[PDB]
RNA sequence: GUAUGUCUAAAUGCUCUUAUUUACUAACAAAAU
């Protein structure tokens, strides 16, 4: 399990995380992938967390896309990615509450 | 009239004063009392208690002995010692302020060292360099559980909470900034107010979201970075001048 | 060949303070205390060091 | 080697005997964040709460202040105020930085003004100069609410906006109000023209944002 | 008390009479000796104070029966002393003049204290009160931090 | 590169650490002397 | 605390099978582990030119690549891998495949061997 | 000057018990004290070990100093003996051991460690109350 | 006013010199008086 | 010797597959009869 990722997703760590989730309510919304279809999330806190995560992602995307080699295609691709992120964020701002 | 109003206080009994931390992290660090191996959680949670001062305020073991400094816990609204507390339980009156006005430079009305530099977030116990009586209120969205209220209503609510807590100089709610500036007469009073209203809900019993006030995040009450718009500045200058004049008079 | 000078043993110095006081204890009890206290010390230090894992 | 503690007369107390303990490199000074000896005294034996020194002697010397009170050694005024007065007749800029503050503390220049306060010559002169220099109901028509409240009390919840200049006092009792009216700055119930105009303008201002 | 290990003989004559009195104490002690999650310094101190008081009380009871009332045999008293029940030093102090009402021994360790003196408890309420009156303020101290002892003095 | 030579050393005095160095431990308290 | 640590501490209730099951349940949800292009450190055997900016990355030069499994195996039961690299100057994704028929590699729309 | 106050063991016990679940801003300084105490923990260990009750002894009472913070506890007394007497005692114990060996088909040797790594060592207050500690090693006299 | 200084015996467990924490400190030279640096009085070879 | 750095506003249970590993790390060391 060299290079840290393996360590992170080693069974023991996972178990610990699960335990934390069970007792006290420590989740790491960084750690899990954000769900595709909203309205399968009855809790508000979770939703908020997800929204926050997406915002963070968007910010990250923004930070990188103004790099100096602007003509490279990665940046262009991200522009679409950025849009997608924005859309997701908007969706997360649903009007149930 | 806190003296003849009552003696007793007993705000939150020592059966249930507080649980110690709130789980961020995986493991609990014994030396810092803070959860480690992770940081996911906005952390600020609403006070389970509050200072309903007219009911609570009273004579203490401190009052008799001649204590200067007021009870932080009382302010917060959770002083389980109550009548046997050594720190004072009332809203800082003028006489009291006058009495501890010598010390009020170096340390707060709670008897705890004011710092030389402000905290970067203006978040707690103000500096001894800059005297202040002026509190930033914030997180009013969060403190009211994202309620669609009128700004005016919010302002009124703020006034209600803060007037009770100390002699007000002046208050401003702002729609654009989404905040509530308050200014007091005495720094001590302001400090007390801050202590009280840190992590407090602005909601009332009559509101429909009273039972879920705990689930939100409280008021973010902090110190006021001076207002830049010019009239205010001018006023401040005038005040300073007046103070200087007074000092001069005292001297001669 | 031992110290000519040093009368002042460790315990004596401690006694001379106000922070220590002294009891008579069952030896097993004392041992238990040591185990607990010692354990606490090692945890506390470890936690300070930051390594909570 | 160590220099002595600079504690003022009002700081220390009113008695002809005080006992204090020195704690060498006790705490870091609040200004400089640099180890120094804490003196802490109890004033009168039985009077509660100690008085610990919060600053290093050097820093005190530089500012010319009580090591407890944080006030001018001479005139017993907050550093700002004392310095401000001097300026009126230049003020200190404590540099709020981790490293730089320490450096500032170690410098021995008497920062700003302190010199004047120290010397009988200079302080006295400044003082002289200063002397010379010296020688329910809505409410309409800036001043603080704690004054307004006081006034009301004298006359016998009190909302007042300043951008509006529109103070809606609510005693919540017909007795208090009817006493208040007889015992007596426009004050109706729930150059007059000029005043009205000004009020209107204020209201407009309040309402545009 | 210590634990019996056939070192000293089980008990002398009159132990059966007093035992039920000083066995109430044991229960109290047991209640005391545990995690009362005090969550607060003063509260924590209070339990210690209580414990101290309890300790004192048993000794007093023993002392009272042996010296003042004199209803217990010397041998029994000696046995008790040998066991952890009574405090020997405390008893001795009590027997001496001016120390009869005495909260605990470490309230009269003059070496311990920051100011070279005895605990305040040892000042008779009278004197402190008088001082307060002279000053302007009310009665200044309630109980010391060693042991809860509101007016320990022999008066 | 940063694999670099040098211009001057240093000597700046801070607050002492209070660490129990092994060598610093006492040893040869008695100084000898000459005959005169 | 030391790389050759014999036994990792387990909680007093740690049903190992149960724990494993739990992990599995929380592996589909998991971000890492449920993804492709897992990282790797590799030297470059081909010694090739980055097709965009013509940067001549030579033999044995070390990179933090991404190894990903190609679903279409060679023959039947011997896997082949895509090994992503970036050129030092321009950030163009070079990669290559390991077709084991010739005991060597194949370039994959990154650069050219020379 | 005036000697130390012989405190009650109860107080000490209480102090110890308090600093088990220690995680408030209350006893910040107690944690510091505890940390400091590592300095003398080996000394403490040495003391306690030295006072080990000998096999002719059910349970030794022992003098104890302890920091009022609850950070460290030294067995204070240093165990001295009448040398010949001590030797005699040891001999007796040896004899007893030999006898035991002779007797027993299997001698139930301890398992180590005696308590589990999970299980936190019982407080002394679980077995003050327990029955008279079983008889120690002293041979049949005449 | 006359005043008695004392030194209280701190507990032997707690850090003796709780002030100090191995802080870096740049010092000013503070040389107010000016040192006179006095002195007296083929380039292609050298 | 398992490198590193920036970046952070305050669906539920279910079972079935194994005589393995898309395993990762190379700082460590390098010869014949
Ligand atoms: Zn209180
Ligand atoms: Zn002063
Ligand atoms: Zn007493
Ligand atoms: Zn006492
Ligand atoms: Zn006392």
């Amino acid at each position: 399990m060299s290079r840290n990722v393996d360590k992170a997703n080693s069974v023991l760590v996972r178990f610990q995380e699960q335990q934390a989730e069970s007792a006290g309510g420590y989740k790491d919304y960084s750690r899990y992938q954000r769900p595709r279809n909203v309205s399968k999330v009855k809790s508000i806190k979770e939703a908020n967390e997800w929204k926050r995560q997406v915002s963070k992602e968007i910010k990250q995307k923004s930070t990188r896309i103004y790099d100096p080699s602007l003509n490279e295609m990665q940046i262009a691709e991200l522009n679409d990615e950025l849009n997608n992120l924005f859309k997701e964020w908007k969706r997360w701002q649903w009007h149930i509450d | 009239s806190w003296r003849d109003k009552s003696a007793k206080v007993q705000v939150k009994e020592s059966e249930l004063p507080s649980s110690i931390p709130a789980q961020t992290g995986l493991t609990f660090n014994i030396w810092y009392n803070k959860w480690s191996q992770g940081f996911a959680g906005n952390t600020r949670f609403v006070s389970p208690f509050a200072l309903q001062p007219q009911l609570h305020s009273g004579k203490t073991r401190g009052d008799n002995d001649g204590q200067l400094f007021f009870c932080l816990f009382f302010a917060k609204g959770m002083c389980c010692l109550g009548p046997k507390c050594e720190y004072l339980h009332h809203i800082p009156d003028e006489e009291d302020i006058g009495k501890l006005a010598l010390r009020t430079e170096a340390l707060d009305c709670f008897g705890r060292e004011k710092f030389a530099d402000y905290r970067e977030d203006m978040g707690g116990i103000g500096s001894f360099r800059k005297k202040n009586k002026t509190l930033y209120v914030g997180g009013i969205d969060g403190a009211l559980n994202s309620k669609h209220l009128k700004p005016a209503q919010i302002e009124s609510r703020i006034r209600f909470v803060f007037s009770r807590l100390g002699d007000i100089d002046r208050i401003r709610y702002v729609e654009s900034k989404n905040c509530g500036f308050v200014k007091f007469k005495y720094q001590a009073n302001a400090e007390f107010a801050k202590e009280a209203m840190s992590n407090q809900t602005l909601l009332l019993p009559s509101d429909k979201e009273w039972d879920d006030r705990r689930e939100g995040t409280g008021l973010l009450v902090k110190w006021a970075n001076e207002d830049p718009d010019p009239a205010a500045q001018k006023r401040l200058q005038e005040e300073l001048k007046l103070e200087s004049l007074n000092m001069m008079v005292h001297l001669i | 060949l031992p110290t000519n000078h040093n009368k002042t043993k460790l315990l004596k110095s401690l006694k001379n303070t106000k922070y220590f006081q002294q009891t008579t204890i069952d030896w097993v009890e004392a041992g238990l205390q040591l185990c607990r206290q010692g354990h606490n010390m090692l945890n506390l230090l470890i936690h300070r060091k930051g390594l909570t894992y | 080697n160590e220099p002595p503690p600079n504690i003022c007369e009002q700081c220390l107390g009113d008695e002809a005997n005080i006992r204090m303990t020195k704690i060498p490199q006790g705490s870091e000074c609040k200004i400089c964040t640099l180890p120094f000896t804490l003196y802490h005294f109890k004033t009168s034996k039985r009077s509660n709460n100690i008085i610990k020194t919060l600053i290093c002697v050097r820093c005190a010397t530089q500012r010319n202040i009580c090591q407890c009170c944080m006030l001018d050694s001479r005139w017993h005024i907050p550093i700002q105020l004392r310095d401000h007065l001097i300026s009126l007749v230049v003020m200190t800029e404590e540099a709020k930085n981790d490293m730089m503050k320490r450096f500032l503390s170690l410098k021995n220049v008497k920062l700003g003004g302190a010199q004047i306060t120290s010397d009988p010559s200079e302080a006295d002169n400044i003082v002289d100069k200063l002397k010379n220099i010296l020688l329910s109901f809505f409410l309409y028509n800036s001043i603080p609410e704690w004054k307004i409240t006081d006034t009301v009390s004298q006359l016998l919840s009190l909302i007042v906006n300043h951008k509006a200049k529109c103070g809606g006092l609510r005693f919540q009792s017909s007795e208090l109000g009817e006493r208040f009216v007889s015992k007596i700055f426009i004050i109706p119930w729930s150059t007059a023209e000029n005043i009205k105009l000004s009020l209107s303008l204020n209201k407009l201002i309040q309402l545009e944002l | 008390p210590r634990i019996k290990t056939r070192r000293s003989k089980p008990a002398p004559d009159g132990f059966e009479k007093i035992k039920p009195t000083l066995t109430d104490f044991e229960i109290q002690l047991r209640d005391a000796q545990k995690d009362k999650s005090s969550k607060l310094a003063a509260k924590s101190n209070e339990q210690l104070w209580e414990i101290m008081q309890l300790h004192h009380q048993r000794s007093r009871y023993i002392y009272t029966l042996y010296y003042k009332r004199k209803a217990i045999s010397k041998d029994l008293y000696d046995w008790l002393i040998k066991e952890k029940y009574a405090d020997k030093l405390l008893i001795a102090k009590w027997r001496k003049t001016g120390y009869e009402k005495l909260c605990c021994l470490r309230c009269i360790q003059k070496n311990e204290t920051n100011n070279g003196s005895t605990c305040i408890c040892r000042v008779p309420r009278a004197q402190l009160e008088e001082e307060a009156r002279k000053k302007g303020t009310q009665v200044s101290f309630h109980q010391c931090v060693h042991c809860g002892c509101r007016g320990c003095a022999s008066t | 590169p940063q694999l670099e030579a040098r211009s001057g050393a240093k000597a700046a005095a801070y607050t002492p650490t209070g660490i129990e160095h092994a060598r610093l431990l006492p040893g040869h308290t008695t100084l000898k002397y000459r005959k005169f | 605390s030391e790389r050759k640590a014999i036994n990792k501490y387990y909680p007093p209730d740690y049903n190992p099978l149960e724990a494993e099951k739990l992990s599995r349940k929380m592996a589909k949800k998991l971000k890492t582990m449920n993804k492709s292009h897992a990282s790797i450190r590799l030297m470059t055997p081909f010694s090739m030119r980055c097709l965009e900016c013509n940067e001549y990355i030579p033999k044995s030069r070390k990179f933090n690549g991404k190894k990903e499994l190609l679903k279409e195996k060679y023959l039947d039961s011997i896997k082949i891998y895509r090994l992503t690299i970036s050129c030092p100057r321009c950030a163009n994704s070079i990669a290559f495949r390991t077709d084991p028929g010739n005991s060597d590699y194949v370039m994959e729309v990154g650069g050219v061997r020379n | 000057y005036t000697p130390k106050a012989e405190m009650p063991p109860e107080h000490l016990r209480k102090i110890i018990n308090t600093h088990s679940d220690m995680a408030s801003k209350m006893y910040n300084t107690d944690k510091k004290a505890f940390l400091g105490a590592l300095k003398y923990l080996p000394h403490a260990i040495l003391k306690l070990l030295e006072n080990m009750p000998h096999p002719w002894e059910q349970a030794k009472e022992v003098k104890v100093l302890y920091h009022t913070s609850g950070a460290i506890t030294f067995v204070n007394e240093t165990p001295r003996v009448i040398e010949p007497v001590y030797t005699a005692q040891w001999s007796a114990t040896w004899i007893a051991m030999r006898r035991e060996k002779r007797d027993r088909t299997h001698f139930k040797r301890m398992r180590f460690p005696p308590f589990d790594d999970d299980e936190p060592p019982l407080s002394y207050e679980q077995h003050i109350e327990n029955i008279e500690p079983l008889d120690p090693i002293n041979l049949p006299l005449d | 006013h006359h005043i008695e200084v004392v030194s209280k015996q701190m507990d032997p467990l707690l850090p003796r010199f709780v002030g100090k924490k191995a802080r870096k400190v740049v010092a000013p030279t503070e040389n107010d008086e000016v040192v006179p640096v006095l002195h007296m009085d083929d380039p292609n070879e050298w």
